[PDB]
RNA sequence: UAGUAUCUGUUCUUAUCAGUUUAAUAUCUGAU
RNA sequence: GAUGAUGUCAUACU
């Protein structure tokens, strides 16, 4: 059963693109009892048009996350984070860390930092040094999140999803010493690393997100975080470029929470604060119901904003058109 | 005392409210 | 860092689907639940196509969906059981192309809880009464009638509760013009909770339960 | 009981009627539970752990027996050597294609 | 001290002494959601009476904004017995 | 106290986790996308998944312990 | 008084640092001074 | 001994002052003011280096006799 | 039926969090497993005390109240100054992580505490003037840090005379995504 | 016109009271130019007592009119009078004064009230500090969402009060924390409330009923504002603590969290491993596509 | 009015086990 | 460095 796939180059090998496929062997889901694991390697011959079976490296757990890393590859074998290098007949385990809590489901990489997603715990930051071959965990986040997938925004900020239908965005605080290095005397803050990652965004979509990407759908616009959901929906998250636009859309969302309640009687604020509270987002699914609301209610909402309902609709369309549609 | 400067404080508050608006 | 959420394409999977005269005309329409989005669709009898008349983001998990028609009426209302803890009766207005909250009865806390109802929903085929029900312990019956102005009146909820009981599926019974009867599949897990041998789980058989509701006597009898 | 005799309610309140024996401290007897948990970071238990070749971390608090202390040290050193990544990497142990 | 039965269609009321008060937390700040009470507490001679004292009701009883935020409006009939 | 799933100072591990598992199963059957996820993992219909979770509601953690 | 043990805290009461005690007024502190605790604490501080 | 006892330091020298004085040789994990003082560092070699370094530090005429 | 604390430390995989009383619970294995859960902040210590968690904080006098510096800069008649204090100089105070509770000696503990340079009052108490000199502004402990090499606990700090030049020692030694503007 | 209206405020009939208060309020709203500050202070002094009326219409009119006067005139003098009243009353109308301070904060800007209010807090008479704390509690409950820009500003005082020796301070500070957390719910103040949660939590073993009641109310407000996951994280160690008292307290808190947040806790329960007899792993949540 | 808090006073063999209970003491019940 | 428990005290706040 294939569960992970990646394409990468290597330092010991030339410009060949290697396809590494992680496969669980005879995995029974309920109850969980895996009989081992394999990582197939293919050389991707005939210019990206054919796979040739080169070798198959057996591993003990499910290699659930494969990611290229500085000319080598990172494989998450259960709770083990292994820096592998490509060998002749097998894959050579060059480094290993085993302070991951339960089970690795995703590995991200930007610069030297490696962001690892646990099946139940949050993102774990690993500082890898090319010297001494060490995977040093230096940060984590203090929430149990059943993370489906993750994404990278810059060197310090990581977005991610949940198995329950949430999207969180966490960020390392400034002036964290990334050059950390006995283990018996030294202890973390709470059963983890000595440094913790603060959450700067949390938002319940209501439908489980399995893919996030920081892209730009239309040319000439600006970058935005696109998510796709298991119920068939595609949404986006748009950063606010000014304080006044954020204040205006905050007031619009506050007015549409009260004067336009949701149809099922659910509180919109409590729906967006389902598992974790809403933070630093404005739900434009409710704000785009301003145009479908009654016109007397439209001017009744818009009179506190000191704007005409055409002007509110113009700002609502401008935040949708100045970013991706 | 404060009673002599009460009108000045009220005028300063009105000026601040005019400048804030 | 402050963000703004948008939906480029709404959810397209269908959890529940019911049919009826929601527009009040002779043609039949489909109400589908896309999870947190309720949609009204019109299957065209001539070209055979499907037109999505209305999409409304309800901002909550629609755990059940069933339509009922009153006796002699020509319009179908939508009974929505959600994670809000409230039972919501809606009517489609074709003039304004929106759903009007005809009734919103609050009975429990919000969320997909084990005993707050909303998961299971049943109607009487004559439209006299509906029964919302949870997985466990808790069934509520709302008797529905009309005033002289042809509106909808919902009664106070009649408790048909039974502790330590799992509900598999509830549905109404077409008894005719007699007392409205609701059919449940039930499991009695109390004997298997206190049996460490595990033999009780191997012998806990299901029960088909007929709850009769006497409208004049205004109570629910097993 | 320091200098003048302490009051008997002070004797019963501190717990000095209950005595705990530590084999690592040379079968030392400590009166009162608060002093008993106080001695584990003190110099006597540190020297007793030095005589046993045990670094006396917080894992060995509330440990009195010698055999229990060395069994805990063996298990802790085993799981610490397992958790630490010793340089046991493989570098082409099957030199063929 | 609370009835806590399953509320129905009956609307809770307040007397002239407690007009505007929240029946759960006693706060006078920001009423939010209309109070519903059980049918037994509104049956017969009890209709329209104050949900705190049982005296004559002159206004509709409300849960405060803080109580509805904490979903303290979903706990049952708040008539004090 | 009358709400099923709450506890007290004498709550046993078995009862607490049985409550957790039953709450979780009801939550899966409520949250459409959780059940969707579970129905994609195995190759079973949603109705079959609902049936399996309902059969698991009787004894989700197995028989209890003595004393 | 002029003793260093008597002080006025941040809470309006009076506190004796020698005995680690709180007193509502001056009379309670002077009754505490004649008590066994203050005499024994002064005898401990006498050495 | 990972904690070094510094004798010869009077009570006029503050515990944050002692922590800052021993902070240059290494990060003081813990401090205690008993007359004398105690400073526990992260590593024993760091404590030995601090004891060898600050022994000649006659702060206001008071040497910091730091011993393991 | 109850096993010893050493036996409980042997059976569980986390013997660090086992205390003396943890064997007396109804389920000790579940207790130590829940104490081994990651982000669970410790239970307050005064469950085992007998002094109601703050009745011992009596003799240590404290300042009555400290003010934040932006409000204190207003001299607390111009309300625009107060608007600037609450909206242009309102710095965030030093908060805490969720795993850091409070106890009796937390206020008087000074773990919050810059290697290679002591304070001005610390240098005055050490008989050292404050300045950019390399003859007296380094401490006398830095003389051994030149003679015996740099300390291993501060590898990024360059000692003057050992790892830093004498005239160069003036103190005796990615863009964010989604931000506004 | 207005000095003629001044003696009519002491009339006992509710209709005259309501109408005259509304008239004075509209005068203060759009025509306060032609009236000196001293007459408005006299009106405020007469108006303060009418905040505790039984009829909600007069209280609402009184709130509106006091707000209009506070908006019209400067904050400083009326605030000084109110703080003076706060210190010299120690009686039932102190809460009246408290309501008036909150009205000033909601109608005018709160940065005109918090500096002077907190500088008066440094006096060591204690009863004045309890008054400041009660004023802050009602102020935050009354202004609601507007308090989101003032959490940091009052965080040090709350740190001081939550660790003070006096237990009345702890109870009122917990009330401030509850009203704060419920007022800023969903506006990103999680870290400041987490910090204040670390000072609110150790008081869960307090025996006084009004205090442990205020602590549980603060915990419920914090469950709403920070989320049930953090509260559950604080809860899990003592749920099976050896001490029965600890188990009673922590199971009470768990019951409150569970009743308020039953469906959310599914995502927040810790991983409990299987044993030799029972299955405790929720395997479905361990599925990875 | 009757509730809480703070001072003063008292606070129970440096003689041994078992049982109830307690997180452990303490308390209570029997034997030496 | 471990200050608890009780009443005839006496003194303060609700
Ligand atoms: C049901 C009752 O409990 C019965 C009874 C006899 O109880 C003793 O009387 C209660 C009434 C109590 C009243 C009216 C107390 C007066 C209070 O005054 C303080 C100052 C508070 N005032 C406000 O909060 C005022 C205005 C607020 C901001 O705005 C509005 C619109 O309310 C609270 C009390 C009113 C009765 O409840
Ligand atoms: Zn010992
Ligand atoms: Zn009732
Ligand atoms: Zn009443
Ligand atoms: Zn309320
Ligand atoms: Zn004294």
């Amino acid at each position: 059963a294939a569960f992970s796939v990646a394409v990468c180059r290597f330092s010991n090998t030339g410009e060949d693109w290697y396809v590494l496929v992680g496969v669980a062997k005879d995995l029974i889901l309920n109850p969980r009892s895996v009989a081992g694991g394999f990582v197939y390697t293919y050389k991707l011959v005939n210019n990206g048009e054919k796979l040739e079976f080169l070798h198959k490296t057996p591993v003990e757990e499910v290699p659930a996350a494969i990611a290229p890393f500085q000319g080598r590859v990172l494989i998450g074998v259960g709770k083990l984070l292994r820096v592998y290098d490509l060998g002749k007949k097998k894959l050579l385990r060059k480094c290993e860390n085993k302070h991951i809590a339960n089970y690795i489901s995703g590995i991200q990489t930007i610069g030297h930092r490696v962001i690892v997603s646990d099946v139940q715990e949050s993102f774990i930051w690993v500082r890898y040094k090319r010297n001494e071959n060490q995977l040093i965990i230096f940060a984590d986040d203090t929430y149990p999140r059943w993370v489906t997938t993750a994404s990278l925004l810059d060197y310090d900020t990581v977005a991610g999803a949940d198995k329950f239908g949430n999207i969180c965005v966490v960020r390392l605080p400034p002036n964290t010493n990334d050059e950390v290095d006995k283990a018996l005397w030294d202890r973390g803050l709470l059963n983890g690393a000595s440094q913790k990652a603060e959450v700067i965004m949390n938002y319940h979509v209501g439908e489980t997100v399995l893919s996030l990407q920081k892209t730009t759908l239309i040319p000439g616009g600006s970058e935005s975080l696109v998510y796709t959901t298991l119920s068939g929906g595609i949404g986006i998250l748009v950063p606010f470029t000014s304080h006044e636009d954020h204040d205006f859309f905050q007031h619009v969302e506050m007015h549409l929470r009260s004067e336009h309640p949701p149809l099922c009687g659910r509180d919109h604020l409590s729906f967006r604060s389902y598992y974790f509270p809403v933070k630093n987002v404005i739900d434009g699914d409710l704000c785009e119901q301003f145009n479908s609301m009654e016109p007397n209610k439209q001017k009744n909402v818009s009179e506190e904003l000191d704007r005409t309902p055409p002007e509110v609709s113009k700002k609502l369309e401008d935040i949708r058109t100045r970013y991706a549609f | 005392a404060a009673a002599a400067a009460r009108a000045a404080r009220a005028a300063a508050w009105r000026a601040e409210q005019a400048a804030a608006a | 860092m402050f963000l703004y959420n948008l939906t480029l394409q709404r959810a397209t999977g269908i959890s529940f689907a019911i049919h009826g005269n929601f527009s009040g005309t002779k043609q039949q329409e489909i109400v589908v639940s896309r999870g947190k989005i309720l949609e009204l669709l019109r299957p065209d009898p001539n070209t055979g196509k499907v037109h999505t008349l209305l999409t409304v983001e309800v901002f909550g998990v629609i755990r059940s969906l069933m339509a009922f028609r009153l006796t002699g009426g020509t319009k179908d209302y939508i009974v929505v059981g959600s994670d809000s803890g409230r039972i919501v009766i809606l009517e489609y207005q074709p003039s304004k192309n929106m759903f009007e909250k005809i009734h919103q009865e609050t009975f429990g806390k919000s969320g997909c809880r084990r005993i707050v109802p909303g998961q299971f929903l049943a109607v009487d085929p004559k439209g006299r009464a509906v029964m919302i029900s949870a997985i466990e312990k808790q069934k509520l019956v709302y008797i529905l009638n009309r005033d002289a102005a042809a509106r909808l009146t919902i009664s106070s909820p009649l408790e048909a509760h039974k502790a330590n009981t799992l509900v598999y599926h509830v549905v109404g019974v077409d008894v005719g013009f007699e007392n409205p009867m609701f059919a449940c599949l039930e499991m009695d897990y109390e004997e298997a909770d206190n049996d460490p041998t595990g033999e009780a789980a191997a012998n806990t058989q299901q029960t088909l339960t007929f709850y009769e509701l006497d409208l004049g006597l205004n109570h629910v009898v097993r | 009981w320091d200098g003048k005799p302490i009051p008997y309610w002070l004797y019963k309140l501190h717990g000095l009627n209950i005595n705990y024996n530590c084999e690592i401290c040379g079968n030392y007897t400590y009166r009162g539970p608060k002093a008993f948990q106080r001695h584990f970071a003190e110099w006597r238990h540190a020297h007793g752990m030095r005589c046993l070749g045990i670094p006396n971390t917080a894992h060995f608090a509330n440990v009195t027996q010698i055999e229990d202390a060395v069994s805990l040290w063996a298990k802790l050193k085993l799981q610490k050597a397992s958790e630490r990544w010793q340089p046991d990497t493989e570098e082409e142990y099957e030199d063929s294609s | 001290i609370f009835c806590r039965k399953q509320a129905g269609v009956a609307i809770g009321r307040l007397c002239e002494k407690c007009d505007g008060k929240c029946v759960i937390c006693d706060s006078y700040v920001r009423p939010c959601t209309l109070v519903r009470i059980c049918d037994e507490c509104n049956y017969g001679s009890y209709q329209g009476r104050c949900v705190i004292c049982g005296g004559p009701g002159v206004s509709d009883a409300y849960y405060c904004k803080e109580c509805t935020i904490q979903e303290k409006d979903r706990d049952g009939c708040p008539k004090i017995v | 106290s009358k709400y099923i799933g709450t506890g007290h100072a004498d709550t046993t591990k078995w009862e607490w986790l049985v409550n957790q598992h039953r709450d979780s199963y009801c939550s899966y059957m409520g949250h459409f996308d959780l059940l969707n996820y579970f129905a994609i993992a195995e190759n079973e219909s949603k109705a079959r998944v609902r049936f399996n979770l309902m059969e698991k509601m009787l004894q989700p953690c197995g028989p209890p312990a003595d004393k | 008084n002029k003793d260093p043990y008597f002080m006025k805290n941040h809470l309006g009461s009076y506190e004796c640092k020698l005995c680690l005690t709180l007193h509502n007024n001056e009379g309670s502190y002077l009754a505490h001074t004649q008590g066994k605790k203050h005499q024994t604490n002064l005898a401990r501080r006498a050495a | 001994d990972a904690t070094v006892y510094v004798g010869g330091l009077d009570e006029k020298v503050s515990e944050p002052l002692l922590w800052e004085l021993f902070l240059q040789a290494g990060p003081v994990v813990n401090t205690h003011m008993p007359g004398y003082g105690f400073v526990e560092f992260l590593s024993e070699e760091d404590a030995d280096y601090a004891i060898k370094i600050m022994n000649m530090i006659k702060l206001y005429g008071k040497p910091i006799r730091v011993n393991k | 039926n109850r096993f010893t604390v050493a036996e409980l430390k042997q059976l569980v995989a986390r013997p660090d969090v086992v205390e003396m009383h943890d064997v007396t619970a109804q389920d000790p294995k579940l207790l130590v497993h829940l104490k081994a859960t990651r982000n669970s902040v410790p239970v307050p210590r005064h469950w085992c005390f007998k002094r109601k968690y703050l009745q011992g904080k009596r003799g240590i006098e404290k300042p009555p109240f400290e003010l934040p510096d932006f409000i204190k800069r207003t001299g607390i008649i111009d309300y625009q100054k107060l608007h600037d204090a609450f909206f242009k100089w309102q710095t965030k105070p030093k908060l805490t992580i969720h795993g850091d509770l409070y106890y009796e000696g937390k206020e008087f503990e000074t773990r919050l505490k810059k290697p290679g340079d002591l304070s001005d009052e610390l240098r005055i108490s050490l008989g050292m003037p404050v300045g950019p000199n390399a003859h007296k502004v380094p401490p006398p402990w830095l003389i051994a840090m030149q003679r015996y090499g740099p300390p291993p606990s501060y590898p990024n700090l360059k000692i003057p005379g050992l790892n830093s030049p004498i005239p160069e020692s003036c103190s005796f030694g990615k863009p964010l995504y989604g931000d506004v503007f | 016109l207005l000095p003629r209206l001044t003696p009519i405020l002491k009339n006992r009939h509710e209709k005259v009271q309501e109408n005259c208060i509304d008239l004075v309020g509209r005068i203060a709203d759009r025509g306060a130019e032609y009236v000196s500050a001293r007459e408005w202070m006299r009106i405020c002094f007469e108006l303060l007592e009418l905040l505790k009326a039984h009829k909600k219409a007069i209280r609402r009119a009184t709130v509106n009119t006091f707000g209009y006067i506070a908006k019209a005139i400067g904050p400083h003098d009326v605030l000084a009078t109110l703080l003076n009243n706060l210190k010299v009353q120690e009686r039932q109308n102190r809460v009246c004064t408290t309501v008036a301070i909150a009205i000033v904060a909601e109608t005018c800007s709160p940065f005109t009230v918090l500096p002077a209010l907190m500088n008066e807090y440094r006096v060591p008479e204690l009863n004045v500090q309890n008054g400041v704390l009660k004023s802050l509690s009602f102020l935050f409950e009354y202004i609601g969402e507007m308090g989101k820009d003032y959490i940091y500003a009052v965080t040090p005082l709350l740190e001081d009060a939550l660790m003070d020796r006096d237990l009345v301070h702890r109870q009122t500070a917990s009330a401030v924390v509850q009203h704060m957390s419920l007022g800023v719910y969903g506006f990103g103040c999680e870290d400041s409330l987490n910090h204040l949660l670390n000072y609110v939590w150790p008081n869960v073993f307090e025996t006084s009923p009004h205090v442990i009641q205020a602590v549980m109310g603060a915990l419920e407000g914090l469950r709403v504002a920070i989320g049930p996951c953090r509260m559950l994280q604080y809860c899990l160690q003592g749920l099976f603590h050896p001490a029965r008292k600890v188990r009673d307290v922590y199971w009470k808190i768990y019951n409150s969290i569970y009743i308020g947040s039953q469906d959310a806790l599914i995502a927040h329960y810790p991983r409990i491993y299987n044993d030799d007899k029972n299955t405790y792993i929720r395997y479905e949540l361990d599925y990875i596509l």
